[PDB]
RNA sequence: UGGAGCGUCAAUAUUCUAGUAUGAGAAAUUAACGAUUUAAGUCCUUCUUAAAUGAGGCCAUUUACCCAUAGAGGGUGCCAGGCCCGUAUAACGUUAAUGAUUACUAGAUGAUGUUUCCAAAGAGUCGUGUUGCUUGAUAGUGCAGCACUAAGUGGGUGGUAAACUCCAUCUAAAACUAAAUAUAACCAUGAGACCGAUAGUAAACAAGUACCGUGAGGGAAAGUUGAAAAGAACUCUGAAUAGAGAGUUAAACAGUACGUGAAACUGCUUAGAGGUUAAGCCCGAUGAACCUGAAUAUCCGUUAUGGAAAAUUCAUCAUUAAAA
RNA sequence: UUAUUAUAUGCACUUGUAUGAUUAACAAUGCGAAAGAUUCAGGAUACCUUCGGGACCCGUCUUGAAACACGGACCAAGGAGUCUAACAUAUGUGCAAGUUAUUGGGAUAUAAACCUAAUAGCGUAAUUAACUUGACUAAUAAUGGGAUUAGUUUUUUAGCUAUUUAUAGCUAAUUAACACAAUCCCGGGGCGUUCUAUAUAGUUAUGUAUAAUUAUGCCUCUAACUGG
RNA sequence: AGAUCAAGGUUAUGAUAUAAAUGUCCCAGUGGGCCACUUUUGGUAAGCAGAACUGGCGCUGUGGGAUGAACCAAACGUAAU
RNA sequence: ACCUAUACAUUACCGCUAAAGUAGAUGAUUUAUAUUACUUGUGAUAUAAAUUUUGAAACUUUAGUGAGUAGGAAGGUACAAU
RNA sequence: ACUUGAUCUCGGUGUUCAGUACACACAGGGACAGCAAAAGCUCGGCCUAUCGAUCCUUUUGGUUUAAAGAGUUUUUAACAA
């Protein structure tokens, strides 16, 4: 299934030794299986390129579930893209009758973080959770981050 | 869409018609409407109604009928069908080569095509000659 | 940009009829681009299954 | 070209050729004070290379 | 050997290769199954072609709050609060599966009023057309009436996109729930050593007397 | 791997294709979302330009 | 994940369910199977002269002999939709399954709340200790052996051992059970970017054969005359298989190494030559032999100039009709 | 003043010299010759004949092979860098904060193609051993800021071709502006760890003040929270 | 030590530019070397042993030294002069 | 004096490497001549004849230049199938 | 004479160098101190040797985090030296 005239298999043939070499052969293991031995004979070639290999840090959690760190993510960033920039454009007279009701459990997500610097309307934001930024920086545009259940 | 360049590179190549031949570096088209039979660009089937070529006759000898491009009323989206038109000259070996530039003046083919219209009117001719030798 | 560009496609019937009332309009596909490389590189390998 | 062929009031940008994170792994000695390479494991957690030769207990600090 | 690559973690010593699955019938399979939903589709009769009930919402964990696990029960309290008939829920595919210990109020409802929904678009035949209970009707009877024997069965499926957008427009905006937050975690974190100083406040004033 | 096969539509075959790959205004409905390629060069003629 | 009876409320009870006979349907449907029909040219000329399946031809029907729901495949002296078996649609046929009614068989009135009344429920087993294997199972994941050995608001589990308070969750130590699922074997089929006789199975064939081993076991090689045997009569020579004539075929340069018939190696003929690098060989030439390629409108011009023929949308031509 | 040199040769017309990698004029020889067929040149094609010159046997390992190193008598058939799994880079292609039918289902013409719901991967946000926590003063900002910036706008200046002397193109002189990409410096945030400020007052609520969880006062025992 | 202004002539040895600068694939091979001038250590010496510099051989044919891995000339597309 | 290399040099040819040029052909360009604006003089117009495609993945111009195992990259070429 | 700087903390540099780690050394910031009238000097030994990963065991440290149904205590584990 792969184009083999750019195999080079197909180029070498035939010259004698294959692209491997007439002093030091292509013998069949000249190295160790495998990732022997990272700790003797390969230790440069594991630290650098994977410093960290050949310990433990620590603390066992035996059978992890993952739900108990689910927590999904969000900025003040999208927030906004969530209801329509159409419906924005509203809201952006200036008229407000609003913040507007967003309730980001119900999209997917959980934990509003605040990386964003968002305009100027208020919000009213249901999700589970807080960042201290994404408190401060709704509140000052008028809104309230708010719990959801 | 349409134009002679885009239809071109995918026919580049990729061609029916062109049927190159073992040494010779890319051309040959058997088109039936090439008229100098390499495969140019403009020298080509389809390019978009400058496409004129020379045949012969249908009676030989005497004339060469000639499909002049059947133009720009056409798409060329088919005509109920127009777009060969066929005028045919004849009945004297050097005037109407003269009847030909007289004729069409889409002047890329045209000393191109009088070429070829010679070189049939030079092959279909040889019946009465070549012959006795007594 | 345009999908009309040529936007008369007559219909024809079984006596090679030319003439309808029924001219509808050219569908706006076969503006979109021809590319064979990737029509060269689709079939090369959905034929394979 | 049509329009504007010698480019006159025209803004010819391009995005960054090193945004991608393919661009974040080159070229790594753990040895220098500067390396910040981006290792090829296979996944982000505590004991995947975590543990000897980036923590000063284990080892040494990079 | 050489290089800045990945250490490797394929799991092939182990005369992997008398283990290895074709997957060629993967097409008829699907040919195969599919031949079978329309033979027991033909071979039922009117009756869906699914076709059980099937009832719940509230799929357990905190991912899936709301993406069902696809509702085996039934739970006789929502047959029983139903009005039906709950060997009888059985006879007719309802689904009664008699393990499921109903854990709320509202999760019993919402299986009532689907239990209500069906059984009154549930279109009965008589048993011997006399007919004295039906309690919806002989005329009818599918062939009057449905004779359908339509396909899914749907569970209503889970709005939630939304955005519904409103003016709430709240005044009471100044209550800091960023740090009800962090006081609850504290509240939950401390039960235990505040109910142990609730210990030695109702036990050092009885040293008091004595 | 070779564009264009000669074709015959009949009348309402050719109808729908402003269905199916729906136009270059608005998207399709019978194939959900999607939308038209746009070729990278629209008026493709070189030798007017 | 329990019940049994009572009160009890509601509905209701010539009744239906299950089952065997049941002719359901003036054979009715559906499915299997063998079927059963071949629809349509062996129509005319050419090459084979050994054979057409090839090649050319067959009014019109906007040009195609005919059929095509049948241009799958195979057989036929060469490539066959129309020669033949089939193929497509189907009929035809024997099977089966859907039992209408009727009979006997056998069973059966609740579901509904309530609080009354007795409201049980698997031990040398669970579990602990220890040992051994085992698992991702970690102060035990499973399983087993041995000493100990239970309880009944009990007992198990709740991925960190331990007491103590609760909470959650099921009911061990007894029994069944279709479907989805699996399939190098067995019956019966259809395929394929596979291999093409040193390949593919070891084996395309009298292949697990011939043979070898005391045994266990081991294990080959081996396809092709032609359309048809028309398989060479007869004659001569021989002691003879055989040779030479003859015969057969399209062909014996297809005669049982039977299609092709390569190389390696060589008997014979013809050619030239021979005491050195052993021979080969490179490069330049050579004798012999064979061979390949070769040219027409001009100096100090596609210029000066006379003869014929045919003919013309050409003229200074003119109208006219188009189609671009 | 003695000399010297250049400029002041248009119109025609040559077979003239130059210059377009400066070879061409004159003759001789011989007819592509109807099929038929000679002349002149050439042919180490692949050999034989004659001489001259050169010329060790290949493959291999090796510092070094013609080697008194190993394999090879010769010939035909066979005969060795692959499938897979998982990564990484490069290039092609599709869509783009997304993308990806393919486990399934549906339509259905047939192990294809088409259509498609709920997920699910990977990406979109990270860091801690963990619990915590979670990304720029701000309704705006590409390492914020700084350099070195290709490029578009722009400055006036003589100025160049055209000029109507309008309007272009040109160099720059040079003004200003944004400065793409990339690298090089200085920052700023997230999280972690550490020092430090709180002497802390104080910032919000429970509590507290009252009424009746509730209403409002306000101190703050309490928790939360601010700081370099 | 910096951030913005003011002044600055003709850009501050020579000769060079077969393009240089920079990423990735740290991709292939290699990680037995031998020879030589001058320097040099062990050995009595060695066509021995071990180092420093430059150039070669390895990988390299051709001319010369009758002969030769390294010597002296010279580095190699097919040809004429 | 003279002989002698695959070196030096000048030329033909092959490749490489590096530059440079060409795409309004219902256009460009000749040669004449009729007319002409006329600027004396040279252009513009009509006629007659003539030249003027290239797989632009092409064509044209110019210069330097050529060792190679192990080894890597490009372009061809044989075999068989879809 | 008097002393505990032979201390505590954060990175950086030299050497070995792959320009990796230990180890030794060095130039500093922070803190606490010693001697000295002060300036200053001291981060062991006047300078160049006097040394040792992972895993495991261990101890000291937080007034620590975790044992994933919930509380407290034992215990086990984690993190730092």
């Amino acid at each position: 299934m792969s184009n083999i005239k750019r195999k080079k298999t197909r180029k070498l043939r035939g010259h004698v030794s294959h692209g491997h070499g007439r002093i030091g052969k292509h013998r069949k293991h000249p190295g160790g299986r495998g990732n022997a031995g990272g700790m003797h004979h390969h230790r440069i070639n594991f630290d650098k390129y994977h410093p960290g290999y050949f310990g433990k840090v620590g603390m066992r959690n035996f059978h992890l579930r993952r739900q108990h760190k689910f927590r999904p993510e969000i900025n003040l960033d999208k927030l906004w893209s969530l209801v329509g920039a159409e419906k924005f454009a509203e809201l952006e007279k200036e008229k407000s009758t609003k913040a507007p009701v967003i309730d980001l459990v119900k999209f997917g997500y959980y934990k509003l973080l605040g990386r964003g610097h968002l305009p100027a309307r208020p919000v009213i934001v249901k999700a589970k959770y807080f960042s201290k930024k994404a408190e401060d920086k709704i509140k000052k545009a008028g809104g309230v981050c708010l719990l959801s259940a | 869409a349409t134009s002679s360049h885009l239809n071109w590179l995918i026919i580049r190549n990729n061609n029916a018609f062109l049927l190159k031949k073992r040494d010779v570096k890319k051309p040959f088209s058997t088109e039936p409407n090439n008229l100098a039979s390499v495969s140019s660009y403009r020298y080509s089937g389809i390019v978009h109604k400058k496409t004129l070529g020379v045949v012969p006759a249908a009676d030989k000898k005497g004339f060469t009928a000639v499909l002049k491009k059947g133009k720009y009323a056409q798409r060329p989206a088919k005509n109920t069908v127009r777009v060969d038109f066929k005028a045919g000259p004849r009945r004297s070996l050097k005037k109407l080569k003269n009847l030909l530039i007289g004729s069409k003046y889409r002047k890329d083919l045209t000393q191109a095509a009088l070429r070829r219209a010679s070189a049939v009117l030079r092959s279909q001719k040889p019946a009465p000659v070549k012959g006795k030798k007594a | 940009s345009l999908g009309n560009a040529r936007p008369l496609v007559s219909v024809y019937t079984e006596k090679n009829e030319p003439a309808k009332d029924k001219n509808i309009c050219l569908p706006a596909v076969f503006k979109a681009p021809i590319r064979p490389d990737v029509v060269n590189e689709v079939h090369q390998l959905l034929r394979r299954n | 070209a049509l329009r504007s062929p010698t480019g006159k009031n025209t803004l010819l940008l391009q995005g960054r050729r090193t945004a991608r994170t393919a661009c974040k792994h080159f070229g790594k000695a753990p040895g220098v004070p500067h390396s910040h390479t981006r290792p090829y494991v296979r996944s982000k957690g505590r004991k995947f290379e975590r543990a000897r030769g980036r923590r000063s207990s284990c080892g040494y600090k990079k | 050997g050489k290089g800045n690559n990945m250490i490797p973690n394929q799991h092939y010593h182990k005369w992997w290769q008398r283990h290895v699955k074709t997957w060629f019938n993967q097409p008829a399979r699907k040919v195969r199954r599919h031949a079978n939903r329309v033979k027991k589709a033909k071979a039922v009769f009117p009756r869906p072609a699914s076709g059980a009930l099937r009832p719940v919402v509230r799929c357990p964990t905190i991912r899936y709050h709301t993406k069902l696990r696809a509702g085996r029960g039934f739970t006789l309290e929502e047959l029983k609060g139903a009005g039906i008939g709950a060997n009888f829920a059985k006879t007719i595919g309802i689904a009664v599966d008699r393990r499921r210990k109903n854990k709320s109020l509202e999760s019993r409802q919402r299986n009532i009023q689907r239990l209500k929904e069906y059984r009154s678009k549930l279109i009965l035949f008589p048993i011997n057309e006399k007919k004295i209970r039906a309690g919806e009707s002989s005329l009818e009877e599918c062939k009057l009436a449905t004779q359908l024997k339509g396909p899914v069965l749907p569970i209503k499926n889970e709005q939630p996109a939304v955005v519904e957008f409103r003016e709430v427009t709240k005044d009471e905006k100044k209550f800091k729930a960023f740090a009800t937050l962090r006081k609850a975690r504290t509240d939950a974190r401390l039960v235990g050593i505040r109910a142990k100083r609730a210990k030695e406040a109702a036990e050092s004033e009885d040293a008091a007397k004595g | 791997g070779h564009v264009g096969r000669f074709v015959i539509w009949t009348e309402s075959a050719f109808a729908r294709l402003n269905d199916l790959f729906g136009t270059w205004k608005k998207p399709s409905t019978l194939k959900k979302g999607y939308n038209l390629p746009q070729p990278k060069m629209a008026n493709t003629d070189l030798s007017r330009l």
